[PDB]
């Protein structure tokens, strides 16, 4: 595709975003105080676990 | 009412003469304690009364029978009712005879109400937990922190008030009680106001207080400090000279002058005579000093404008961060600015092997990452550079070199699409991060 | 395992008013070799959505010990990961959950000028908020975020017991220290790396350790002030040194 003036002049202005925050907060409550918490534990034990593996190959890709 | 004060006075002495007898005889203390309040009260009535008659010396009961009441309040741990006590004493109608008394109690409340309590115990004096000052257009005291400033600024404005003016003829007793005194307000105040960081305020108050400061390093050094964390650099430049000269055996002074001077004020010559100051002069700061006159010397060589005193700066520079690496092999930042510095000198692989080193010690470096992705560039591996990249915008999402670096990359391996996905997305990011 | 019994037993107000409940609970969390960890965390937790006080002051004295001991260890192995959701939870409950708005901290400045109740001859400041919520955990908010929580950790100094005290300025002897060749003066032995502390972390540090010195703790908290001297010395952080130089020069 391609990219116009126009995209970056309307980009620029403000398209009224001062609403979507009240639902952004709602979300993340409904996230944290009434979902299972269960699987949150799974979950940063796996993102832990993916932060470990990321970090020994950029270290094992540092020296080549 | 319609009675003598003398009376007052001398049945308020029979009250302190009892309540001596009837404690050193084999409950009752609190009748005896009531009775110390009573007596107080009474000769807070004479002494107001005595003062309203004469205006139409001798303190020595009062302050016995009422400080020593609440003294042993403190003995047994009656905190509230020593506070309700001074609450009542300091709200009462001022007296000139006893503004002494009225500093030492102002000064023993400020020194316990920042260490004593908690936020939820603390209430305003108007509820519970002769004439008073009162009325509507008043300030009523609404925290701790309100009420503890404002007693503090009365202290230090009556305090300057009553100063000896550090005469030093021949007695100096005097002048050393009101340093004391002063010494300790204004570190109360100091210690107050820091907590909340407005330092302007500060530095002010530390200005005001310079009148006595002729030959002491703690009210210089502590100004000089203040100082720096308002903005100001100039005078805390000539401060921080001020107190080099004062007393010239620590190595932190030096130091921050010259840091100072390397800052955003731009000067050279004062930087590398204070580091020359400091390698002059355990091994930790010797490391640092070298550090700072190799930063220096490097410097000086981009704003040079011929060929040879480059070269000589350049190696200068090298052989100082040589030096300051093999002092101290334990810290990450020399080799990284070791790395940087000889990368200049296009010579890769030893770069990269330091840079490697220092990634060793830290691998959460934010430059490092940018120096490691820069230098594969030179090499000619470029996905392997933009994988770096998209790291450390993981690790930083509001940066912005690293996205520059990102979108230079970009435009070299895949396209421009990229690129202006990128450079729409930045200017999405400055949008949002501005009003 | 008397804390088996417990959540037995559990899973009203007059719940806790025990007296070892405390100690058990510091046997249990401190080491990460343990088995329960997730239940009782999330029990824990579980504390925290009722609004009477006589629980949250009951269970806040613990973020200490956890928050070392996982950081800490996480700096080296095994993460469990969910610890960070609890501290986003209490920080997220600080920062929004009060009654649908934000927290805007605020005071006054008195005026001499100005005649008061005591005397007679403002402009609101914020120093805290608003803080945006937190998701996840990077190496760019976690110290604001734990700034934050020791901040609020630092509003009820008076009802914890001198256990909590202790095991605080423990963890600050060692903290700063631990990535330098002073420590091995000291004689401290686990982890030889270092943590990359911001100012305002360790002038909260002392505004905590200054309550210290006064409610019997005396060679804890010198021992601590002089670690945190020298590293400020060292990392050159103007505001900390200055704090801990007027500490100083007020002890009698």
């Amino acid at each position: 595709e391609e990219i116009t003036f126009e995209a970056l002049k309307k980009a620029i202005d403000t398209s009224g975003m001062e609403e979507q925050e009240k639902e952004k907060r709602r979300l993340v409550i409904e996230k944290f105080q009434k979902a299972p918490f269960e699987e949150i534990a799974a979950q940063c034990e796996s993102k832990a676990n993916l932060l470990h593996d990321r970090l020994a190959q950029i270290l094992e890709l540092t020296i080549r | 009412t319609a009675v003598p004060p003398y009376r007052l006075r001398v049945i308020a002495e029979a009250y302190a003469t009892k309540g001596l007898c009837l404690e050193k005889l084999p409950d009752r203390e609190q009748d005896v304690i009531t009775c110390y309040e009573k007596a107080g009260d009474i000769a807070l009535l004479y002494l107001q009364e005595i003062e309203r008659v004469i205006l139409s010396e001798l303190g020595f009961f009062l302050e016995t029978g009422l400080q020593r009441a609440h003294v042993l309040y403190f003995k047994n741990g009656n905190l509230t009712r020593g506070v309700g006590r001074f609450r009542e004493l300091l709200r009462a109608v001022e007296t000139r005879t006893t503004q002494n008394l009225r500093m030492t109690i102002a000064r023993q409340l400020a020194e316990i109400l920042l260490r004593g309590m908690c936020e939820q115990s603390y209430w305003n004096p108007l509820e519970d937990p002769a004439r008073v000052y009162s009325g509507e257009n008043i300030f009523c005291p609404q925290e701790n922190t309100e009420e503890a400033l404002l007693l503090l600024l009365i202290s230090e404005s009556m305090a300057n008030r009553d100063a000896v003016l550090s005469r030093i003829p021949e007695h100096k007793s005097d002048r050393l009680i009101s340093l004391q005194s002063a010494s300790v307000v204004y570190d109360l105040l100091t210690i107050a106001l820091g907590r909340r960081g407005q330092y302007e305020m500060l530095s002010e108050c530390l200005e005001r207080a310079m009148k006595f400061a002729f030959e002491e390093f703690h009210l210089w050094y502590q100004f000089a400090l203040s100082l720096m964390a308002a903005g100001k650099s100039a005078r805390a430049v000539k401060v921080l000279k001020e107190c080099i000269r004062l007393k010239p055996d620590d190595a932190t002074i030096p130091l921050l002058a010259a840091k100072l001077c390397m800052g955003s004020l731009h000067w050279l010559e004062e930087a590398e005579k204070f580091a020359k100051t400091v390698v002059d002069v355990t091994s930790e700061f010797k490391a640092k000093g070298y550090l700072a006159l190799g930063l220096t010397y490097s410097l000086q060589a981009t704003d040079a404008s011929l060929r040879g005193m480059q070269e000589v700066l350049q190696r200068k520079a090298l052989l100082a961060f040589q030096r300051a690496h093999s002092l101290s092999p334990t810290d990450h930042q020399a080799a990284f600015y070791l790395a940087l510095q000889l990368a200049i000198s296009r010579q890769i692989p030893e770069a990269l092997g330091y840079v490697r080193q220092a990634l060793q010690l830290q691998g959460d470096d934010a430059n490092s990452l940018h120096l490691l992705a820069l230098l594969l560039s030179a090499q000619k591996h470029y996905h392997d550079a933009l994988n770096i990249i998209d790291m450390a915008l993981s690790e930083y999402p509001e940066n912005f070199i690293l996205l520059f670096s990102k979108v230079k990359l970009q435009s070299l391996c895949r396209g421009p699409d990229e690129a202006l996905l990128t450079c729409k997305h930045m200017l999405q990011i400055w949008k949002s991060c501005y009003n | 395992g008397v804390v088996e019994e417990w959540l037995s037993e559990f899973k009203l107000p007059n719940y806790a008013t025990k007296s070892s409940l405390v100690s058990s609970l510091y046997k249990v969390i401190q080491e990460p070799q343990s088995e329960l960890l997730e239940p009782v965390c999330h029990q824990l937790f579980e504390f925290y959505r009722s609004g009477e006080e006589q629980l949250l002051q009951f269970t806040l004295q613990f973020l200490p010990e956890l928050i070392w001991c996982y950081l800490a260890v996480s700096a080296s192995v095994h993460s469990s990961g969910c610890i960070e959701a609890l501290l986003l939870g209490v920080y997220n409950l600080e920062i929004v959950d009060k009654q649908g708005h934000t927290k805007v901290l605020s005071f006054t400045i008195p005026s001499l000028s100005k005649p008061s109740v005591y005397h007679e001859p403002l402009s609101k400041v914020v120093y805290s908020g608003p803080h945006p919520q937190r998701e996840m955990l990077t190496a760019q908010n976690r110290f604001e975020v734990l700034t934050f929580l020791l901040l609020c950790y630092n509003a009820a100094l008076t009802y914890m017991p001198s256990v909590s005290l202790q095991s605080l300025c423990q963890i600050c002897s060692r903290i700063c220290v631990c990535g330098y060749p002073r420590q091995h003066v000291r004689k401290y032995k686990g982890i030889s790396s270092r943590i990359p502390v911001s100012s305002g972390f360790m002038v909260q540090m002392l505004t905590g350790i200054y309550f210290a010195f006064y409610n019997g703790e005396w060679d804890l908290a010198q021992k601590a002030l002089d670690d945190i001297i020298y590293r400020a010395q060292l990392e050159l952080y103007p505001e900390p040194l200055l704090v801990a130089n007027a500490i100083k020069a007020s002890l009698p």
